[PDB]
């Protein structure tokens, strides 16, 4: 056949719109992502037809799918659709605007060519009644307040069209433009950002014009005005405009005055509010829905001083000597700008722009040129040399942080970063039956061997070793040979003795003790692993149990000074299936029979309505501090970040407030996947939250999508994974878009970009240099004197008791019961299958 | 005797018999290069402060004289990455007439003093036989 | 070309140099004292320079090779880290192509008396007593 | 399911068969890579069933698909389908030999079991009345002229068959052929290159013999004859002849000559003409259409001497003692010989082997064994340690060279190897909104991280920095990292200031300056800009505009002395689907609303039939001298090569010949991406054609796929991407054949075998020690003295004139006119999507 690649990945684009196809036969509704592959394949076919012109198609593609066809989401979802395919006369790109342009579609159409029974419309459910929508303030804003202004008449006497940027040098248009150049000194248009006036050949207009901010330096265009705006440089540029021809008559009478914050005031500019957040995004006040959950982070504080937005684009902001500054020293460029950004972070809901240099976060502010613009700081310079990733409507958050990570397969690993995960924390050696069972990488030579294995991947590693042990002797030697934690596993036997022995360790050599608990009480029930603890610190995995722990109550941890503690996933939230899926998954795991008394003895035990149901809330008390994957070995490890959302979605609509917005929560949350993970295993100054110092491991989402499917990952300042769509095609927008490594992924750049993390004394000895490893290598700190006070919003210490027959747990006195949800968010919108 | 001979000054070989005459010289009286407190190459003086920090000099010998195939003369002679950059004068743009853009004296820039000293390129030997290490030593 | 420089004083140019830059940074050099509060106190004598420890002399310096050798990365082979760089234009090169020695006599020379003639001249020279770059400046 | 990876890729299989089966069940004649999906599929299930041999797969696949449901193409492109499959008694090869066997097929055999309703014959086309046709010389050629010859009978005296290969040394066979030795002694048979002489047990047959060539000595064998030929070593053969029993009776009357060139003479051996082409690929006065285009290349010159080709086989010339040669140095043995080559290259069509060495191309011409063969030089050596690769038949070409490259995914990378394409030179740091509009890696950062990132990859890659700024100051720098040119693209600001400050940072730097004009004539109309490069060279990309500049005469440039002028591809050529694509493809990638006045006045000013019309002409006028792809940001990685011949091709059909057969345009175009990219770029000496001494980028090409498919790619000497059958297989053709990375793309390889291009600034540095990289790296040069005048075959400078109303654009005085093509070849015929 001779395939080509783009031949093979549409062949899997089209087997995606058969699927879908098949789908809408049943009469199901179709989510995004179906009615996606469903219409880019009926595209490529009425192609292969050869019958169909762009324009055709361009037309016809809005009438395949319409409302009734379509989940409630879905017409806010699909902007449009592109693929290209095979004409007659080449390849050529259809873009279908706004798919659901109508409310019945054309079934037969829609199905055509894939001999499939068109269904009739009465097949299809009812239609119900907008994922990430922003919830604009009411009003307007005047742009660019307190600075000199002028209205002059100005005409084009060329011959071709002349248009000029926002923030072009007015003085230095086109010599053919006719106005007075000598009032138009100092002076750019007073309009939004990024955006222009056209002038038609023989066109007149009358323009709004203010003064530049900053330093007042102009540069670049024609070089008629170089030079700081003053006195004796506007002669200057006289003369040169004078010599060189460029168009000017003198306007004596011409409007002057000043941006002044008062109504009618006809030198301002004013945006329209919901227009403002369109453009750059939102602003102080408006909120933001989380993907399609109930929740909604309002804009705490923005760094923009409204006019001088960082937009790149023709015409637009980020061009040289206007929002890109020119002359500044060369070593203080950013590398990189993330422009007009919502973060949403522990610390803060907030608007800015952030600065990336030499792959760490420089500066969170208000980004540009301080030669033309106000409020830009020395570390916020947009140089000739800065890259710019768009952050205009989008959400940054931190790389989450997956602390309970088994290495089972390397393909874990993509399916972590694709989700938005930067940070793996874990133990194994792949596939085995201990790896299966426990977070261990038990032997130094696998210690070397994974970090070497790993060293090209873009994503920072810690690995743990057995701390399994009654005697020192040989934890020494895994720390040592470079684990950065050691994970107490029942399976390899958590008694007390090897509880003390572990954590005695842990107190010589600064590096996180995790613990999965006794669960057969065989050497002690809980209150005795607790006292085997003594006072020191220990992060407990699955704190609620169903993954593993003393039966039934080794919740009561969450309520313990020096416990740090985690959930897993799976248990998150207590939905309808859960309990059915996790004893079956229990059976499984333990390889017990349905039909023996004491096999559903041990699995009832283990598995419990009542305590999964004080886990929702506990979690939303803030008294378990963390979630994360056991990818694969009970958790899920694409899903460290939806469960989390999740969660707190059904939180906030079972609970009252947490403190008109839902800030505090999206805040309590965020934490438990970012910040906290990084602090109970000791490397929170390199990453798990964007302050400046730290790596940019950056993650950038579209609100509609946030907490289900990420656009973009940057690994330590440089895109290491993101959506792409057809690599031959015109645009990287077209058919099929799937998450693919991007260039920090390749050769040697994943090692460039991120840290593998060790024990102080495998540093100390160097193993970076020993295991020839690419990537960075840095010790875990500051773990031994960490308490549940020390979990960023999540310090909560309820007394907790479990009553041993009926399981129900009491915190605080409070009886904790929570329903049964039905359904979550952040699921049947997004995903295939 | 201050800056080295200049144009029209002859120069002893050694103690043979022959004399070198200063060709050409590329300094402007007044303008010598010339490094030590007090002296001419220190920040905004001789020493350039503001051109683009990539340009400036990695070293600069200062006032030597040149005896090569190629004529002797009398010149500053600017180094960057390894290579010879540039032969002339040499100094700060922004206080001194007639110094180009490939000969800035900058903060970045090691000083040689060559005043009152020959320079020539490295011998070339083509004729060595590999005996001894410290035939080597004894070359360079 | 490379900043492979070598100064001189006059009065010892041809018997003994000061300095000797290689690729632009200082190779070896004239050297007193290392304890003393200058460098110019005794022993004075010639010493390696930073340009010659560790991984700097390769740094500095170039390994020449036949093309055909560079062909097949015999750099990367071979380990250096010496830049390698082939030799070339050698197969078109005749006595004119020698800078300011280029003189092409017809010379013979008598069997038995070891006379040499060019262009028809006898060459004879007097034996010198005595040559200067010598007793001078070496202790032996 | 315990997946292999042949099931997986079977599965793929399938869904291609499947894909062409609802295809042909709506009545679509289906193409190439339809068909061998459908066949393959419906065997593969056949064999499923286990009810039908391997026997009878032979028959039925013949007869599933007829010339009814097939293109006019198909039955001359699939000269058989093969695929292995699980019969009961386990894995067996299935080979159809010529499918398309008759004119109605079997439709519902063709669809069995895929439970998609049979259609009838009438819902098929009518049948059209040959890709790559040989169009042969008529006449004979007379193998071997000057030599002296005899014929000989010779007896198998044996039990067992004997052959003896055309090459084979006479004296040396099997000691049970008996004839007259001495005779022998000194010759070979006297057939076409490569074939041999059959023997059964008791055969007599008469053999014309003729001596061997060059000079003449005989090894390998039984040892009968080792030495050169002359009368002292005949008497020691003969000895030896006689102790060892090798089978000897003197043939007293044997009939002697020579090989004389005329007719009817007895000693002599002709080849049919058109079996020649068909042996050994065409020779000098043939012709060859390129793919299925109109195009024509004769053969100028062959260096084949008649009689003595390279061809590699059982009982064929490459072997010890006969063509591979045994005793020359073995130092100036050809690392690989590529065999009866057709290469099209700027230079010239020719008929040659070409000899690898070091990576590098070592020599052209007629190669062999000088010891038994005439013609042979030094530097031609097939020896002992020589790879062949066999270019009978096919087209070589050099590497295909891109300049005009975004690197927003990596998967760009393999879609431009994977259609030819083995240097890449743009910009970019990966998916951001910089890299997705400007070829621009900015920071000197995302230099070392590109450089680092592309390392392995089997390719030359360049990386350009952002030309934009009013100051030297950044721009010093990023040359300073790494990068090997700049970009000056309007959405940073191209302004005249931007343009002379850039261009005289490039005089400094010997790196070329790549420029998208400012399209809004912010700053100046094209006049201006043209000003502003002050006579200095400068490559102007997508001169046309579509892509960018100007509006509406940027392409004004293609008549200025120091510009060179590229196109993207996209608007290549002009067809009827373009003008429409393109205005939407504006639209989307500048954000403009279709029911806003001026942003429809925008993309109106922009997109110019117009315009695109003319650049097909200066296209084929060689007023523009580079076509680049714009790879995903308006233009398409992989088609840079196809869009090159669709111009051509539908040039030649629209004007007049340019200078019996399309040469001379063959020539002008095949250097459009492959001799002028390196030219303008500054690497020439490296890569580029066809020619002794640079590297041996070198694509394979089947006539029938010109300019669509390629065959194999080699990357300085070892293949590195090909078509690739079932991995499981017992050959490499089983389907599913699909392009895939080879030996050369994997490991350490891909930098063994490729350059990575910077600046002389960088190199003066040792970028490649201080990055770490294992690719060669070199300095472009020999950029700043440039001028149209440079280009190979592409040098026109007309006075050019573009009418600022009606955007007619005028060409020293004629109006460009030209046709809206409804097709293009390189398309239908090739693609499965
Ligand atoms: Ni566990
Ligand atoms: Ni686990
Ligand atoms: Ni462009
Ligand atoms: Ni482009």
């Amino acid at each position: 056949m001779k395939l080509s690649p783009r031949e093979i990945e549409k062949l899997g684009l089209h087997n995606a719109g058969y699927l879908a196809q098949k789908r809408l036969a049943r009469g199901l509704r179709l989510n995004y992502t179906e009615a996606v592959a469903l219409i880019a394949t009926q595209i490529m076919e009425f192609v292969r037809d050869g019958d169909k012109t762009v324009a055709q198609l361009m037309s016809i593609g809005r009438e395949l799918l319409g409302r009734r066809q379509v989940l409630p989401a879905v017409p806010k979802l699909v902007e449009s659709v592109q693929v290209e395919a095979t004409f007659p006369d080449g390849t050529e790109l259809v873009t279908i605007h706004d798919p659901i342009a109508c409310e019945n579609g054309n079934l037969e159409l829609a199905l055509l060519g894939s001999f499939l029974p068109v269904p009739s419309l009465d097949k299809f459910t009812a239609n119900d009644e907008i994922p990430g929508e922003i919830i604009v303030v009411g009003g307007n804003l005047v742009l660019n307040d307190g600075r000199k202004a002028v209205i002059l008449k100005v005409v084009n006497n060329g011959d071709r069209p002349v248009q000029v940027g926002s923030h072009y040098h007015f003085i230095e248009l086109n010599p053919y433009l006719t106005f007075d150049r000598r009032k138009a000194y100092g002076m750019r248009l007073n309009i939004a950002a990024g955006n222009a006036s056209r002038f038609e050949p023989g066109e007149m207009k009358e323009v709004l014009l203010v003064s530049i901010g900053g330093n007042k330096v102009i540069r670049g265009g024609n070089a008629i005005a170089d030079g700081p705006v003053n006195a004796s440089n506007c002669i200057a540029a006289m003369q040169a405009v004078i010599t060189r021809g460029f168009g000017h008559v003198e306007e004596a009478n011409a409007a002057e005055g000043q941006t002044g914050e008062d109504a009618s005031c006809p030198f301002t500019t004013v945006i329209s509010r919901e227009e403002y957040a369109n453009k750059y995004g939102p602003t102080t006040g408006d909120k933001i829905r989380l993907g399609d959950t109930a929740l909604f982070a309002e804009i705490e504080k923005d760094f923009a001083i409204y006019g001088d937005e960082c937009t790149f684009g023709g015409g637009k902001v980020i061009r040289d000597g206007m929002g890109q500054s020119c002359g500044h020293p060369p070593a203080l460029s950013l590398d990189t700008v993330i422009t007009n950004a919502v973060i949403i972070d522990y610390s803060g809901i907030i608007k800015a722009d952030i600065g990336i240099k030499d792959g760490l976060i420089h500066s969170i502010g208000k980004s540009g040129n301080p030669d033309v613009m106000d409020g830009v700081f020395q570390n916020m310079t947009t140089g000739v040399n800065t890259e710019v990733i768009a952050g205009e409507g989008l959400i940054v958050t931190a790389g989450a942080i997956d602390c309970h990570v088994h290495y089972i397969c390397p393909q874990l690993v993509y399916e972590a970063v694709t989700s938005g995960i930067t940070t793996l924390v874990g133990g194994g050696t792949g596939p085995t039956a201990g790896t299966r069972a426990t977070t261990c990488t038990p032997a130094p030579i696998q210690m070397k061997l994974m970090l070497q294995s790993t060293d090209d991947l873009p994503l920072n590693f810690g690995f743990t070793g057995k701390g399994n042990c009654a005697k020192p002797d040989e934890l020494h030697e895994i720390i040592k040979a470079g684990a950065m934690g050691l994970k107490l596993h029942e399976d390899w036997g958590t008694t007390p003795a090897a509880i003390d022995s572990c954590l005695t360790i842990a107190e010589q050599y600064d590096i996180q003790v995790n613990i999965h608990t006794d669960t057969l009480n065989e050497s002690g029930f809980v209150e005795h692993t607790i006292a085997a603890f003594k006072g020191r610190t220990i992060h407990t995995y699955h704190s609620e149990g169903a993954g593993g722990g003393h039966a039934p109550d080794i919740i009561k941890v969450c309520g313990e000074k020096n416990v740090l503690p985690s959930s897993t996933n799976p248990t998150r939230p207590l939905t309808s299936n859960t309990i059915d899926e996790h004893v079956d998954m229990l059976m499984v795991c333990h390889h017990l029979d349905a039909n023996i008394a004491e096999d559903v003895a041990f699995s009832a035990s283990r598995i419990r309505e009542a305590t999964i149901a004080a886990e929702d809330i506990l979690h939303d008390m803030g008294a378990i501090s963390i979630i994360s994957s056991d990818s694969q070995a009970m958790g899920r490890i694409g899903e460290v970040i939806s469960r989390t959302w999740q969660t707190a979605d059904k939180m906030k609509s079972a609970r009252g407030p947490l403190q008109a917005n839902d800030n505090f929560r999206i805040k309590r949350y965020v934490a438990k996947y970012t910040i906290n993970p990084a602090i109970a295993n000791g490397f929170s100054q390199y990453v798990g939250s964007v302050e400046v110092g730290k790596l940019a491991d950056l993650v950038m989402w579209k609100p509609s999508f946030f907490g289900a499917k990420p656009e973009m990952v940057i690994k330590g300042g440089e895109v290491a994974y993101a959506n792409m769509g057809d690599p031959n095609a015109s645009i990287p927008t077209p058919e099929p878009v799937k998450m693919r490594p991007m260039y920090g992924a390749l050769g040697k750049a994943g090692g460039a970009l991120s840290i593998a993390f060790v024990s102080k004394a495998a540093l100390d000895q160097r193993v970076k240099v020993l295991y020839g490893l690419n990537k960075r290598v840095e010790a875990v700190s500051n773990v031994r004197k960490l308490t549940k006070l020390d979990m960023k919003l999540n310090d909560a210490l309820p007394a907790i008791t479990v009553d041993p027959d009926s399981y129900t747990v009491t915190a605080d006195g409070v009886v904790l019961t929570c329903f049964v949800a039905t359904t979550v968010p952040l699921s049947r919108n997004y995903f295939i299958f | 005797n201050k800056y080295g001979p200049t144009t029209g000054d002859k120069i002893r070989l050694g103690d043979t018999a022959l004399f070198a005459e200063i060709e050409k010289d590329f300094a402007i009286y007044g303008d010598e290069c010339t490094f030590g407190g007090g002296k001419v190459i220190r920040d905004g003086m001789g020493q350039s402060c503001g051109h683009p920090p990539a340009l400036s000099l990695d070293t600069v010998i200062t006032n030597a004289v040149i005896i090569d195939y190629s004529g002797i003369i009398k010149a500053d002679i600017g180094i960057k990455d390894g290579l010879i950059h540039s032969i002339g004068k040499s100094g700060n743009p922004d206080v001194m007439d007639g110094v180009f853009q490939n000969m800035t004296t900058g903060v970045n820039t090691e000083v040689i003093a060559g005043e009152g000293l020959i320079v020539t390129a490295g011998a070339i030997d083509c004729h060595v036989h590999y005996i001894c290490p410290q035939l080597v030593y004894e070359a360079v | 070309k490379l900043a492979d420089l070598v100064m001189w004083k006059p009065s010892f140019f041809g018997a003994k140099p000061e300095m000797v830059i290689k690729g632009g940074e200082v190779a070896y050099a004239n050297m007193g004292d290392p304890n003393a509060s200058i460098p110019t106190p005794e022993p004075v004598k010639m010493r390696p320079m930073y340009g010659a420890l560790g991984k700097a002399g390769g740094a500095l310096s170039i390994a020449f090779v036949s093309k055909a050798a560079l062909d097949q990365r015999v750099k990367v082979l071979y380990g250096l880290n010496k830049r390698v760089e082939a030799v070339s234009n050698v197969r078109k090169l005749t006595k004119l192509d020698m800078k300011l020695n280029d003189a092409l006599p017809a010379i013979t020379v008598d069997p038995d008396s070891y006379t040499v003639t060019a262009d028809g001249v006898v060459l004879t020279c007097f034996v010198a007593t005595t040559v200067p770059l010598s007793r001078n400046y070496f202790i032996f």
